RNA sequence: UAGGAUAGGGGCCUACCAUGGUGGUGACGGGUGACGGAGAAUUAGGGUUCGAUUCCGGAGAGGGAGCCUGAGAAACGGCUACCACAUCCAAGGAAGGCAGCAGGCGCGCAAAUUACCCAAUCCUGACACGGGGAGGUAGUGACAAUAAAUAACAAUACCGGGUGUCUGGUAAUUGGAAUGAGUACAAUCUAAAUCCCUUAACGAGGAUCCAUUGGAGGGCAAGUCUGGUGCCAGCAGCCGCGGUAAUUCCAGCUCCAAUAGCGUAUAUUUAAGUUGUUGCAGUUAAAAAGCUCGUAGUUGGACCUUGGGCC
């Protein structure tokens, strides 16, 4: 039975996309991935 | 043992020959038996949806895998190809144009899809992800 | 200012010329163009006339200030219109750019070598 | 037939092996966050030379000392190490060239120089000025970070005259908040 | 291969004409003549490459045809003459 | 052996004669999705795989065959014939060969302009001068590859480390400066144009001048967050997940890896000391022939110049 083919995502609910700010890219975006790891780190990154 | 005569080259030479023939991949590439698949020693594949079918996966599993009986174009071979990304059974239309890719394992079933060894890649000359994310229309 | 220095200079009596490296260090400006340069050249190298002078293949220095070409002066100007090619001749003024196709030309070759006599030319 | 096609060609980096790895993570991530660099590849690139280096030194050593085939190019490698800042005056010999690291070779990056000549804030700053057409290295305006300095090029590292840290005119920034001012 | 070649490749002139591997699809061939056509040095390779008097494929001919050349105590026009060796 | 023919040797061909020639050191025959090489990829070393393609050699001009001219061709942008296609036609006849450049159809998973020029490299002709879809130049081009933007600094607010000061970090907070992506006089580039390089004038605050591709159970860096579904839909290279509390599916937030690059499929190099010459194994895991003889092959005890200087 292919009847329900696509159910769960059809029957999801939908949330739309949030607003913020764009991260800072190239250079700027590791400065501030090292400042986060060394800098200010003196235990999970998504606790 | 070994044969280690410094006038045995031929000896060891023609053993590992005759030897090499054990190998698995070996005897997989040089039988040249590659060549009668469906593929025809191609990485991708284009052909015409038959039907559109289910399988019941394998046990331990309990589900329905949509696949989709399809012919090739270049031979006129009809394989099944597994149909990916919950709700992309429904892009796919009967005698429609479709881009047939391998599954992964190089000739062998993947998951728990019982002797399914192709995945549709394209349809209608979209691809089901561009479908799937909304990125692009059936034509 | 403007200053010019000629490098690898040599007096080839061959062709009857002076060639040479020339580099414009030119500060303050984008470049120096090829018009202006010539009456630079000829008052520093005692030119009576203006034509037998040709500079070409120009290159200004990455960063800017500078720049680097080749420049040749003949003897006479009916020297000059010797050994140049075509081209050199026009940027100068001294001679005329005739409009032609090349395509054209074989599509006429190729029609005409059809014909035999003089009537080649009476199939315009 | 194409001449183009005669134009030799190669790559500079190599990628690694195992990619995810925390120590090897982190130990990149350390050395681009103090070196100021955009991704892992700047480093990776200094990685692949400082390894061609190495496995020529290595080659050269396992030679025997009155081969020339070793003399010579002992001589050469020595004569580029000293030349590029690399090699100190107290290490002539084919062996000290062998404990070289990476940190040696972007110590000598123009950004890394100009950075702990003064000139630069940070060295961030020291790339941004960089890229943005401020820094001549001898006479010759360099815009490229990656530009490895010489010792005898070391001591005319300068803004340039262009520049407005050079003493050039105002940018537009400047010119155009005259502009505002003027009126 | 039904006959004679009038071509020679850049990459397969002799060693000793150091030519420059980008610029151009070919190297004068040698004429025939006096020296073996791989260990001579023809004209065209001496007013250019070797002397800065000719500048092209079109200045070579611009002074031979003048006549200004006289290798080996006679003038020589064809700028592909194979002076190979001590030569005068 | 003697001739014939060829530019010339030769069973290359003819007459006569003799019975020889190659083969387990693989002849003969078959397969090749086989042009050969220089070389390519990966490589501790050894190695494995590939080599249609720009340099060298060979072969072909739809498929075979025959030939003229010419110093040179069994030539096909030369002829003659047959076979297969296919073109006008006044139906008597006539003319064909893109595996040259561009383009079209078809085949397919799969490949760009029916553009400009002889300015460069060279070649050819009676020739300094003509010509050159050879070759170069522009067009399309994320095959592959190099360098490299997408913000830097200060103040203020908040929070840390060496009662206090300094250091360090975040704020669609406040300031100023800097610049190229873009646009454009202009010159330069160019055979002529165009791109680049150089440069007037303009050109950044949510600097909207808005970074993406894959993931977040393990292998493997990153969530036992929230909402939906309920062995269904689906995910899952492997192990596995979902049966009303899902760290794995569908989404939001957050985070992770690479970053102008990333995912997927085939082929194959490593990993593979799982092809082992270097360097694997055979009592029980797969693997000593029931046993002996035996030719080829492989492998085979010891013994024969030292004192002698000089150098
Ligand atoms: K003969
Ligand atoms: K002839
Ligand atoms: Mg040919
Ligand atoms: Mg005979
Ligand atoms: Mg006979
Ligand atoms: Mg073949
Ligand atoms: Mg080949
Ligand atoms: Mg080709
Ligand atoms: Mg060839
Ligand atoms: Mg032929
Ligand atoms: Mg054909
Ligand atoms: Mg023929
Ligand atoms: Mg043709
Ligand atoms: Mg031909
Ligand atoms: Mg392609
Ligand atoms: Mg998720
Ligand atoms: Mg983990
Ligand atoms: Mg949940
Ligand atoms: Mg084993
Ligand atoms: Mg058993
Ligand atoms: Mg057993
Ligand atoms: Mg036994
Ligand atoms: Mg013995």
């Amino acid at each position: 039975s292919l009847a329900r083919a696509g159910k769960v995502r059809g029957q999801t609910p939908k949330v739309a996309k949030q607003d913020k700010k764009k991260q800072p890219r190239g250079r700027a975006h590791k400065r501030i991935q090292y400042n986060r790891r060394f800098v200010t780190a003196v235990r999970g990154p998504n606790s | 043992g070994k044969t280690r005569g410094m006038g045995a080259g031929r000896k060891l030479k023609t053993h590992r020959r005759n030897q090499r023939w054990a190998d698995k991949a070996y005897k997989k590439s040089h039988l040249g038996n590659e060549w009668k698949k469906p593929f025809a020693g191609s990485s991708h594949a284009k052909g015409i949806v038959l039907e559109k079918i289910g399988i019941e996966a394998k046990q331990p599993n309990s589900a329905i895998r949509k696949c989709a009986r399809v012919q090739l174009v270049k031979n006129g071979k009809k394989i099944a190809a597994f149909v990916p990304n919950d709700g992309c059974l429904n892009f796919i239309e009967e005698n429609d144009e479709v881009l047939i890719a391998g599954f992964g394992r190089k000739g062998h079933a993947v998951g728990d899809i019982p002797g399914v060894r192709f995945k549709v890649v394209k349809v209608s000359g979209v691809s089901l992800l561009a479908l799937f994310k909304e990125k692009k229309e059936k034509p | 200012a403007v200053t010019l220095r000629t490098r690898k200079f040599m007096t080839n009596r061959l062709l009857s010329r002076k060639q040479f490296v020339l580099e414009v260090i030119h500060p303050g400006r984008a470049n120096v163009s090829k018009a202006d340069l010539k009456e630079r050249l000829a008052k520093i190298y005692e030119v009576k006339d203006s034509n037998c002078i040709f500079v070409f293949k120009f290159r200004t220095h990455f960063g800017g200030g500078k720049s680097t070409g080749f420049g040749l002066i003949y003897d006479n100007l009916e020297a000059a219109k010797k050994f140049e090619p075509k081209y050199r001749l026009i940027r100068n003024g001294l001679a005329t750019k005739v409009e032609k196709s090349r395509k054209q030309i074989k599509e006429r070759k190729n029609r005409t070598k059809k014909i035999r006599g003089v009537k080649k030319t009476k199939a315009g | 037939v194409h001449v183009n096609f005669y134009r030799n060609y190669g790559k500079t980096f190599k990628k690694p092996r195992r990619p995810y790895e925390k120590e090897r993570l982190d130990a990149e991530l350390k050395l681009v966050g103090e070196y100021g660099l955009r991704c892992k590849r700047e480093l990776w690139r200094v990685q692949y030379a400082l390894s061609r280096i190495r496995n020529a030194a290595r080659h050269l050593l396992t030679l025997d000392e009155k081969n020339p085939r070793r003399i010579f190019e002992g001589a050469a490698l020595l004569r580029r190490m000293n030349r590029y800042g690399l090699l100190a005056e107290g290490q002539d010999k084919l062996d000290y060239v062998l404990a070289l690291t990476a940190e040696n070779f972007l110590a000598r990056r123009l950004q890394t120089l100009v950075f702990k000549a003064g000139m630069a804030k940070s060295i961030h700053h020291a790339r941004v000025l960089i890229r943005q057409r401020h820094i001549r290295v001898g006479r010759q305006i360099v815009n490229v970070p990656s530009f490895m300095v010489r010792v005898e090029s070391e001591k005319h590292i300068d803004f340039s005259l262009t520049s407005p840290f050079g003493g050039g005119p105002a940018g537009r920034v400047k010119r155009k908040n005259q502009k505002k001012a003027s009126g | 291969a039904r006959g004679l070649k009038k071509h020679l490749k850049r990459l397969n002139a002799p060693s000793h004409w150091m030519l420059d591997k980008l610029g151009g699809a070919f190297a004068p061939k040698p004429s025939s003549g006096p020296h073996k056509a791989r260990e001579c040095l023809p004209l065209i390779l001496i007013l250019r490459n070797r002397l800065k008097y000719a500048l092209t494929y079109r200045e070579v001919q611009s002074i031979l045809m003048q006549r200004h050349i006289m290798v080996d105590g006679k003038v020589r026009t064809d700028k592909t003459y194979p002076a190979g060796f001590m030569d005068i």
